[PDB]
């Protein structure tokens, strides 16, 4: 069994965690437990603390603006590891029990139980290069010796950690997704309809997704195009929230349906990052530091749970749009679009032990 | 479920190569295709590897510049184009494949294709006897077939694995002890019985 | 402005 | 670049025999190494990875281990079956390094080579000597020169008796030969 | 003559276009060398600094104006200035007015901003003021010829269509398009990012960005209208011309540069990245592992 440890630029004190990666099931978050090494010499009368912080950042790392920084702090969860406080009656982990048992006696546990309902680590890739600063969610644990919580705290006595808060895909599926559509466009005859179909729920990043669309073209009007894309939706909820659209993947058939006639088929499309590098702002799935993520997994929440979610949350839906081509008496070169929403879910698997 | 590799053979030095590895049961955006080459009577050494999620491309510090691996993803084909082949590039290719998310080793691997880039020609085996054991020599390419009185003292002959003399040409032997030998090489389809 | 007129 | 030394480069064990092979990496590879095994003719197989995580349908006899850059695949009980050549690939790092190979052979009583001496046939020389060793073990042997460079070539392992065979032939001159 | 009273406007002619080139300059030269103009604030800061520069070289031409009682450059030169005040007011002030949207979507609205401020879109909009100005410069200098006034030479603007109708036409759409449209972006959108910034230490920054969009909305609201009002009350009704006609007439002209002198001081020597870059002018542990024996 290992374990991560960081140290302080003066190593004097050193942080110590069973894992970077914390599983945020929706009823609760895996708490992070570790363990924190001092020297009570070095502390003539310093405490050393420990904070959890989950930080959005609105922009680039600049302030650039008045001379302010664009990132709440959406949750700070703060513990004094040394000295030991007697008000607390937190138990001890199985791993903390053993770092202490590894370490000396100057080893001291902290333990941070993450509330539900907050956002996942997401990162907003920028597209082409602006800054060296990601923007989005992340999780960090700080170390630090201080007289008191309101000081300017040390660089050299601090350790940070960027921890991941990750969620994995449901154990049971969901029901098949499906969509239908009715319109009719003068109302001369039986009208045009659209009815599209994935071939399940849940998908794993890599995997193909097949839709399966189905028109009957009761009217008079040529169909001339059918466009499949797979689109995600980055609702960045703050003060008055937001959503942000991104065309991850699109299969553009030039698939024509006759008037009066129906067209069935099945398309296959994969979202992959390959093609994606130039779309400023893509929600990526927001790894430690510099390092090969993906497409962000989509965010689960509970079923009455607060709307207004303090930052990035991800979605996925299929567009199926087919584009009547237009024209009457005089043959205009526009055309009417007659699409269907096909939300599904794009996640990792769980782990197998 | 399964991958299939074509395109090897007989090469001369200088010349190219194409090796195709059709995987079926994977998706070649969920699992990164890896070509990793054995010598003859030698380890596994990894040639080069194709992440079609990231689109990375990765080569061995011996292949780059030569070899370029690349992936129709339609057809979920892997190719591995070999130009300049030296004759160090004689090896047994596998394409294998692993995990594109969290990497967990080479899972599946294929059969393997031979390369051979030999600059000599085909040519016949001259057999000699041995007052009781036959040798064959010259016998490129291989393999070669022998076995002891058209096949009667099959199970009490011992048969060395073929040798590349120094001409490049391979070499042979087998022995059987209380005849005939028949010899058979199929790259050249040549039939030849000894009486020792 | 406001010079020349 | 990673240079990963196994150890040994060959051993001899028996069915039953506890079998252990040590992988020693240059750096410090965390825990990307897997260890495979690969049978004469045929693909490697992927046996651990994570340099301790069993692969799916690996029998339980088989385990890994790691103290710091030093990892160990344990063969509790040897059977038949689980007679090969083992490598030990590390993909912390590109590129992606394999061990050299460790080929676990079956164990026999020490046997006596049967020495052969085959002069040039006439045929032949209108000129090749050639010594045979036949059925001998263990593996290690010399050859004695007897009438340029020698080339030598040894059998697998006898599927009767566990032995093996070798071969060495050499051109020679006419001057010594006559 | 140069009395005590004709020599205060060559005083304010010169100090203000000193102060003002020489600031103009300093930011220009650190913003293209130094800063690199790799933003987009400080594409603005940039583009407000040379047109504030070019509406400030104005200022020789107009004191030498002064104290000659006359014009003696000639038809182009006369042309050239007119356009270039006109032009460059015009410029100046539309910048301003892009800025302080830009910060109010920064503001307000940063994550459309986050892909709304792309430098790209920055030298867009630096591109569309100035071809929206040139519009209006276009006419003026077409229309500024040199009349040879009994004693002077002076350099007016003439418009031989119906004359009083015309002037007061640009003098009002000078007065509206370069001043109330201004004076209304900047109030609107400074007072909806303070009550941005309010609706959410964090309160000592809250006062410092207040006093310092204030202390900008006031020296706008400070230099630009004296010279509005006085230009309005000169076009009601006559004035008689006596000294303290003829020195707050020069007055008001020179604090409607002064703004343009004290834009470095309030949008660049102020910016925390321009501070950094004029002062140059003038550790963190690795993560491991360690073993956890069970």
């Amino acid at each position: 069994t290992r374990v991560f440890k960081k140290a302080s630029p003066n190593g004097k004190l050193t942080v110590y965690l069973g894992k970077r990666d914390f599983v945020d099931h929706i009823d609760l978050v895996e708490p992070v437990d570790g363990v924190v090494l001092v020297d009570p010499e070095y502390l003539k009368e310093r405490r050393v603390y420990v904070t959890l912080t989950c930080a959005f950042r609105y922009g680039r790392e600049d302030l650039d603006v008045l001379g302010l920084t664009f990132r709440k702090d959406l949750f700070v969860a703060n513990v004094q590891s040394f000295p030991p406080a007697p008000e607390d009656k937190k138990p001890l982990t199985r791993l903390q029990e053993r770092l202490i048992k590894k370490l000396g006696e100057h080893a001291y546990p902290f333990t941070f139980e993450i509330p539900p309902n907050l956002p996942c680590s997401v990162t907003l890739q920028p597209g082409p290069e602006d800054t060296g600063k990601a923007c989005g969610v992340d999780y960090e644990v700080k170390a630090f010796c201080a007289e008191n919580l309101e000081e300017k705290i040390h660089k050299r006595n601090s350790v940070r950690l960027v921890i991941e808060k990750v969620q994995y895909a449901p154990e049971r599926p969901g029901p098949q997704p499906t969509a239908e559509t009715t319109r009719q466009f003068l109302m001369s005859d039986k009208p045009l309809h659209l009815e599209a179909s994935l071939d399940k729920e849940i998908y794993y990043h890599g995997e193909p997704i097949s839709v399966n669309v189905h028109v009957t073209n009761n009217t008079n009007k040529t169909v001339k195009k059918i466009k499949i894309s797979v689109r995600q939706y980055a609702d960045i909820c703050l003060f008055n929230t937001a959503q942000y659209k991104c065309p991850v993947a699109m299969e553009e058939a030039d698939d024509t349906v006759a008037p009066s006639s129906t067209f069935c088929k099945v398309y296959t499309l994969t979202p992959f990052l390959a093609n994606n590098r130039e779309k400023r702002g893509l929600a990526l799935d927001g790894k430690l530091k510099h390092e090969d993520t993906n497409l962000a997994s989509s965010t689960l929440l509970r079923e009455g749970a607060n709307r207004e979610i303090l930052g990035i949350i991800v979605s996925y839906k299929v567009k199926v749009k087919l584009v009547v081509s237009r024209g009457g008496l005089l043959g205009d070169l526009a055309s009417s679009d007659v699409a269907v929403e096909l939300p599904f879910t794009l996640m990792h698997p769980k782990p197998k032990e | 479920v399964q991958l299939v590799e074509s395109g090897g053979g007989l090469v001369q030095p200088g010349g190219s190569l194409r090796l195709s590895c059709a995987a079926s049961g994977f998706n070649v955006y969920s699992s990164s295709i890896h070509w990793v080459r054995q010598a003859p009577g030698k380890g596994l050494e990894w040639v080069a590897s194709i992440s079609s999620y990231y689109g990375y491309t990765y080569y061995a510090d011996s292949v780059k510049g030569r070899f370029t691996i690349s992936a129709d993803t339609s057809k979920n084909t892997a190719y591995l184009q070999m130009n300049s082949l030296r004759a160090e590039d004689t090896a047994v290719y596998y394409c294998a494949r692993s995990r594109q998310f969290w990497y967990s080793g080479l899972d599946y691997w294929g059969q393997g294709t031979l390369v051979t880039v030999s600059s000599a020609s085909t040519k016949g085996p001259s057999v000699f006897p041995l007052a009781l054991g036959c040798l064959v020599k010259d016998y490129f390419p291989e393999p070669v077939t022998v076995s002891w009185n058209s096949g009667a003292l099959t199970s009490g002959v011992h048969t060395f694995p073929a040798v590349l003399q120094s001409s490049g040409l391979y070499s042979l032997s087998s022995v059987v002890t209380v005849y005939i030998c028949n010899v058979n090489h199929k790259p050249s389809n040549t039939k030849v019985d000894k009486k020792v | 402005y406001x010079g020349f007129x | 670049d990673i240079q990963m030394t196994q150890s040994p480069s060959s051993l001899s064990a028996s069915v039953g025999d506890r079998v252990t092979i040590t992988c020693r990496a240059s750096q410090s590879v965390s825990s990307a190494v897997a260890w495979y095994q690969q049978k004469p003719g045929k693909a490697p197989k992927l046996l651990i990875y994570s340099a301790s995580s069993l692969y799916s349908g690996v029998p339980s006899r088989f385990s890994g281990s790691r103290s710091g850059t030093d990892f160990t695949l344990t063969i509790s009980s040897l059977q038949p079956e689980d007679f090969a050549t083992y490598y030990c690939q590390q993909y912390k790092y590109v590129p992606v390094t394999f061990g050299q190979g460790t080929k676990v052979e079956i164990k026999r009583t020490v046997a006596a080579p049967s020495v052969f001496i085959f002069p040039p046939s006439d045929s032949q020389l209108k000129a090749s000597v050639v010594c045979l060793l036949n059925n001998f073990y263990p593996r290690e042997a010399k050859v004695q020169w007897k009438v340029g460079n020698s080339q030598e070539s040894v059998t697998e392992q006898d599927s009767k008796d566990s032995t093996y065979s070798l071969s060495s032939t050499l051109t020679l001159s006419k001057a010594d030969y006559e | 003559p140069s009395m005590v009273t004709a020599i205060t406007i060559m005083a304010l002619y010169s100090i203000v276009c000193v102060v003002g080139l020489f600031g103009n300059f300093l930011v220009m030269y650190v913003i293209v060398r130094y800063t690199k103009m790799k933003t987009a604030t400080n594409i603005y800061i940039f583009n407000l600094a040379l047109a504030d520069a070019l509406a400030t070289s104005t200022l020789p031409f107009q004191s030498v104006n002064y104290l000659m009682g006359t014009w003696p450059f000639g038809n182009i030169l006369c042309k050239i200035v007119i356009s270039i005040d006109y032009y460059n007011m015009f410029t100046s002030i539309f910048t301003l007015c892009t800025m302080s949207v830009d910060r109010y979507i920064a503001v307000c609205h940063p994550v459309k901003a986050l892909d709304f401020r792309t430098p790209r879109n920055a030298k867009i909009v630096n591109v569309c003021n100035w071809i929206l100005s040139s519009a209006i410069g276009l006419p003026v200098m077409f229309m500024a010829t040199t009349k040879y006034r009994q004693g002077s030479i002076d350099c007016t603007l003439t418009f031989s269509h119906p004359t009083w109708y015309w002037e007061n036409l640009l003098k009002i759409c000078v007065f509206i398009f370069a001043f109330i449209m201004p004076v209304l972006i900047i109030t609107v959108c400074y007072g909806l990012m303070i009550l941005r910034l309010k609706s959410v230490e964090k309160d000592r920054n809250l006062r410092r960005i207040t006093r310092m969009v204030l202390v900008v909305v006031a020296v706008f609201i400070v230099c630009w209208t004296p010279i509005h009002i006085y230009v309005i009350i000169k076009a009601l009704i006559t004035i008689p011309e006596t000294t303290f006609q003829t020195v707050s007439w020069h007055f008001c002209i020179a604090l409607g540069y002064t703004n343009s002198c004290l834009n470095p001081v309030l949008y660049a020597f102020l910016d925390e990245n321009f501070k950094r870059c004029f002062r140059e002018f003038c550790e963190s542990c690795t993560t491991a592992s360690s073993s956890l024996a069970k």
